DNA sequence: TCGCCCCCCTTCGGTGCTTTGCACCGAAGGGGGGC
């Protein structure tokens, strides 16, 4: 088979990151993967006379406790030439979301068999520490599709069709999504049933080279509005501001008949009655928030963007939107692992599950604003990261005005 | 010799062409060590006679070598340097003695004239043309170029250490059970086996390096403790630093100071309690690296504790993999942070300390968590895996903390250790209002052409304060209007503000901050009994709030 | 009158916010150390 011409876009180098450090089990998998990979040619080390760089890290699923290698593509992919222009682009099919099962599987190995255009070969380099640098690092670039790399699936895309094909003529209310290295198969049959498939589809794979997802409860967590029997001055101020910040989303949202109750300078505790014309604003304020906000359609042309704020106790509620205040999804993610101890695990947990729905959803994940300090998160996150994707992110410091999605 | 390894191939940067500058005047001292060692460079064939139709040049001095009277040859490859294609530098840390495990048999070696013995690409020799200039006004200059890898430019170092490492690859495959630490051309090699043993493995070691052109002179060849490596002493048993001599002066310039508060950074690995943070100081806002500093008596203070701490001996000791790594660490004050890492009491293996400030506004609980990350990466570096701690916090002040903090966060595997002072909140909003406590309506507003402005308060007790200000901005007349309300408020006080920015600093809990005023504000919460500080939009006419907005205009 | 790497402390300047300063952050100055 020949290469496939692949290019940069247009005034971008390719990626200069630098290798961060690594745990020594870490590292004794990527030196194991890394020399077998070499002895089958998928990849060749390479000097320091190739500028380029992009860190390798390793993850292991733990009912899969074998280690998978990650090369963090993220600026690479980036600065690659778009497919669409090239028409090399994988569509999404709306019935995903629909299905009450839908399994990840990992395909990456399919892309070693299609060899990498050699002029693009150089960007893909990566560079694995040393212990206690008792020596240099040591460099290999790809010689074929690179897992993580968005050029593979595009490249890689009328061969998958091809070995696909009959699984789906045999099944037509399967749906089957490749997103990076993962298919995404989903279906309607009774839990057990549903597994039986999905060995059958990796059975045929095999034959030339995770955990259910339940999309039914993915529950919209609207704005909600307290309810008392008697109401604190302090109570409606902590209301009033929250519709007010609310009327940014939501249409023909009032405050002027509460805000009055609060006339003159009163004591945060005193306790004022409610007035007719106050639980008239209130209750139709309650049945405004109840069902969701009209208007609001997905952009395939435009990013995703997620937001997540820690609430508490296990929970964690979140927001995927792509212009401010117009939310396509409202959500609280919620995980017990008994201990109740890392709130960075919970978050890193939050964000593969919320990427996740996204892929399922809309066929991208979204960049996210982690609330965590940039430097706690790079301490700790790849210690519970799972999936083979990598979304991209950043880190923002929102102290709550109001606590809206609680 | 000169390795029969391949080359590099190297390129200029798109566009560029090579160097043309031209030599300047040196020494006759100097000019006869580099014909000593040019004319026998060529008769070693490690540069090459060339003429005028190669237009390139570069410039060469000597500097002097720790190895006595040697002299090394180093060109100014600037302007090359520049011009030359980027490197992935592949030296990514420097390691460290505590990294090391005890071993039976060890041997120090070092590559003679490491560089010369490293081909350059054929294509790019044309690059590197100099001139050595003989006394200068004496006869036009002999032009050369380089066939191996050159001091002084950009890519000599990641081209020697790639070539190190694929000769030394052969023979570390053959023998897994010997560790080989490469830095450069100094190669550490310690094993079990016995000395016997040992040393018919170094003499093979030594032959497939002179295959390979590389050389290893008996001078360089350490075989007994205690070994120079890296700037330590190896013993069997322990480690120390090479002697800190630190600079004692009775008059002290800005560039006396940097290097003093060097020096104590690179003691502060072994020796513990270093602090800088007062000597740091002086630093700040001087002008000229020749600048007359007088130390303050904050930083007499603490140079004499250094120079204390400095005069007792220390060792670290080696790592064992089958021990656990424990790190502890204590505060110092003004937001500076020692630690130890060790595996049996009183036994280190390494010290440290962490004392950077990290934004305007922060806290205890936050500064030890950033001293957890810096030393869990510096672990994982050294040993690969992150340590067990032994913290001066309670586990309560911890709970606190991250339930009331809207940012996740996180400590690993830690053991309360009750060495004060300890890292403690000094403060804690209220998350209701308070009873029979006073409230406070807060606002300040300020003139953003005219920074001037006013910040003020109204009470539910019926008390009031307006107080002009001068030279401010509206983020500041907030924060003054929060600092009016806590000063005249008794120990249990309601606060309203409309400032999301104000809300945000003081809801974190800050306990040191870069501001004056916002210093004065926590001084002012710690002081409190209870606060219950409380945000409502602005201009929207809400009871109190509305009152003292109309009053601050 | 040189090179490459790590570390710390200080300063400077670019980015984005429903801002008008402010907080954050990466790069570059100085120093230490290695070869
Ligand atoms: C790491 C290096 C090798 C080891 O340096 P080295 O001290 O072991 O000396 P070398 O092996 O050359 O000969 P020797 O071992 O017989 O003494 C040398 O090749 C060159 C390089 N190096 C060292 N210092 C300097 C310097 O300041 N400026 C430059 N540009 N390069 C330098
Ligand atoms: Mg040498």
């Amino acid at each position: 088979i020949e290469t496939v011409p692949v290019k940069l876009k247009p005034g971008m180098d390719g990626p200069k990151v630098k290798q961060w450090p690594l745990t020594e089990e870490k590292i004794k998998a990527l030196v194991e993967i890394c020399t077998e990979m070499e002895k089958e040619g998928k990849i060749s080390k390479i000097g320091p006379e190739n500028p380029y760089n992009t860190p390798v890290f390793a993850i292991k699923k733990k009912d899969s406790t074998k280690w998978r290698k990650l090369v963090d593509f993220r600026e690479l992919n980036k600065r690659t030439q778009d497919f669409w222009e090239v028409q090399l682009g994988i569509p999404h099919p709306a019935g995903l979301k629909q299905k009450k099962s839908v399994t990840v599987l990992d395909v990456g190995d399919a892309y070693f068999s299609v060899p990498l255009d050699k002029d693009f070969r150089k960007y893909t380099a990566f560079t694995i520490p040393s212990i206690n640098n008792e020596t240099p690092g040591i460099r290999y670039q790809y010689n074929v599709l690179p897992q993580g790399w968005k050029g593979s699936p595009a490249i890689f895309q009328s061969s998958m069709t091809k070995i696909l094909e009959p699984f789906r003529k045999q099944n037509p209310d399967i749906v089957i999504y490749q997103y990076m290295d993962d298919l995404y198969v989903g279906s309607d049959l009774e839990i057990g049933q549903h597994r039986t498939k999905i060995e059958e589809l990796r059975q045929h794979l095999l034959r030339w080279g995770g955990y259910e997802l339940h999309p039914d409860k993915w529950t919209v967590q609207p704005i909600v509005l307290p309810e008392k029997d008697s109401w604190t001055v302090n109570d409606i101020q902590k209301l009033v501001g929250k519709l007010n910040w609310a009327s940014q989303i939501y249409a023909g949202i009032k405050v002027r008949q509460l805000s009055k109750l609060l006339r003159g300078t009163k004591a945060l505790t005193e306790v004022v009655p409610l007035t007719e014309e106050a639980e008239l604003e209130l209750a139709e304020n309650r049945e405004i928030l109840k069902e969701p906000v009209h208007g609001v359609y997905y952009d395939p042309s435009k990013d995703l963007i997620a937001e997540i704020q820690k609430q508490g106790q296990g929970q964690w509620t979140y927001q995927i939107y792509q212009e401010p205040f117009k939310n396509l999804k409202t959500g609280k993610y919620a995980r017990m692992k008994g201990a109740h101890t890392n709130d960075v695990k919970q978050l890193t947990e939050a964000v593969q599950k919320i990427a996740t729905e996204s892929i399922v959803i809309w066929g991208k994940t979204p960049k996210f604003k982690l609330p965590i300090q940039k430097e706690t998160w790079e301490a700790w996150w790849t210690e519970y990261w799972q999936a083979t994707w990598i979304p991209e992110w950043e880190f923002v410091n929102t102290p709550p005005l109001v606590k809206l999605w609680y | 010799p000169i390795s029969p390894i391949e080359t590099v191939p190297v390129k200029l940067k798109p566009g560029m062409d090579g160097p043309k500058v031209k030599q300047w005047p040196l020494t006759e001292e100097k000019i006869k060590a580099l014909v000593e060692i040019c004319t026998e460079m060529e008769k070693e064939g490690k540069i090459s006679k060339i003429g005028p139709e190669n237009p390139y040049n570069t410039p060469v001095f000597a500097i002097k070598k720790k190895d006595s009277t040697k002299w090394r040859k180093v060109v100014d490859f600037r302007e090359l340097n520049k011009r030359t294609q980027d490197f992935w530098e592949v030296q990514l840390g420097i390691p460290h003695p505590a990294g090391l495990k005890q071993k039976k048999s060890v041997t120090v070696l070092d590559v003679g004239d490491a560089f010369y013995s490293v081909p350059l690409d054929k294509d790019f020799r044309k690059y590197t043309a100099f001139t050595i200039p003989s006394i200068n006004n004496e006869t036009p200059g002999i032009r050369y170029q380089y066939n191996v890898l050159p001091m002084g430019w950009k890519g000599s170092p990641a081209i020697f250490q790639s070539s190190m490492t694929k000769i030394l690859e052969p023979f570390r495959k053959q023998n897994p059970d010997i560790v080989i630490y490469q830095y450069m051309d100094d190669l550490y090699v310690g094993s079990d086996l016995e000395i016997g043993q040992h040393r018919t493995k170094i003499e093979e070691l030594r032959q497939h390096l002179l295959r390979w052109g590389f050389t290893t002179p008996d001078k360089k060849h350490q075989k007994e403790p205690p070994f120079l490596w890296m700037g330590y002493e190896l013993h069997p048993d322990k480690w120390t630093v090479q002697p800190i001599v630190l600079p004692e002066k009775d008059s002290w310039t800005v560039n006396d100071i940097q290097k003093l508060v060097g020096k104590l950074n690179w003691a502060s690995q072994i020796y513990a309690g270093i602090k800088v943070r007062q000597l740091s100081k002086l630093l700040r806002g001087t002008k000229a690296l020749t600048e007359v500093v007088p130390l303050t008596e904050e930083a007499e203070l603490e140079l004499a504790e250094n120079r204390e701490i400095l005069k007792e001996p220390v060792h670290g000791v080696y790592y064992d993999p089958s021990k656990d790594l424990i790190a502890e660490i204590q505060k110092q004050g003004q937001g500076q942070w020692t630690y130890q890492i060790y595996q049996e009491p009183f036994k280190n293996l390494k010290t440290g300390k962490y004392a950077r400030m990290k934004g305007a506004h922060t806290n205890d609980v936050k500064q030890l968590t950033e001293a957890v990350q810096k030393i869990a990466t510096e672990s994982i570096v050294i040993w690969g895996k992150t340590p067990k701690f032994k913290l001066p916090i309670q586990k309560e002040t911890w709970e606190a903390w991250w339930t009331e903090y809207w940012q996740a966060t996180w400590i690993p595997e830690w053991e309360f250790v009750n060495t004060p002072p300890l890292v403690k909140l000094w403060y804690q909003l209220e998350k209701e209002p308070i009873i029979g406590a006073e409230t406070f309506y807060v606002d300040g507003a300020a003139n953003r052409e005219t920074k001037l402005g006013k910040a003020g308060y109204v009470t539910d007790r019926g008390r009031q304060k307006v107080v002009p200000l001068t030279d401010t901005t509206n983020q500041k007349t907030e924060l003054q209007a929060i600092h009016l309300a806590l000063q005249d408020s008794g120990l249990e006080v309601n606060i309203v503000t409309d400032s999301q920015y104000a809300l945000g600093i003081i809801q974190a809990q800050p306990d040191k901050s870069e501001s004056e005023l916002v210093s004065q504000i926590i001084e002012q919460l710690i002081k409190k009994e209870k606060v219950y500080l409380a945000w409502v939009p602005a201009h929207k006419g809400i009871g109190g709030n509305e009152q003292v907005d109309k009053l601050v205009s």
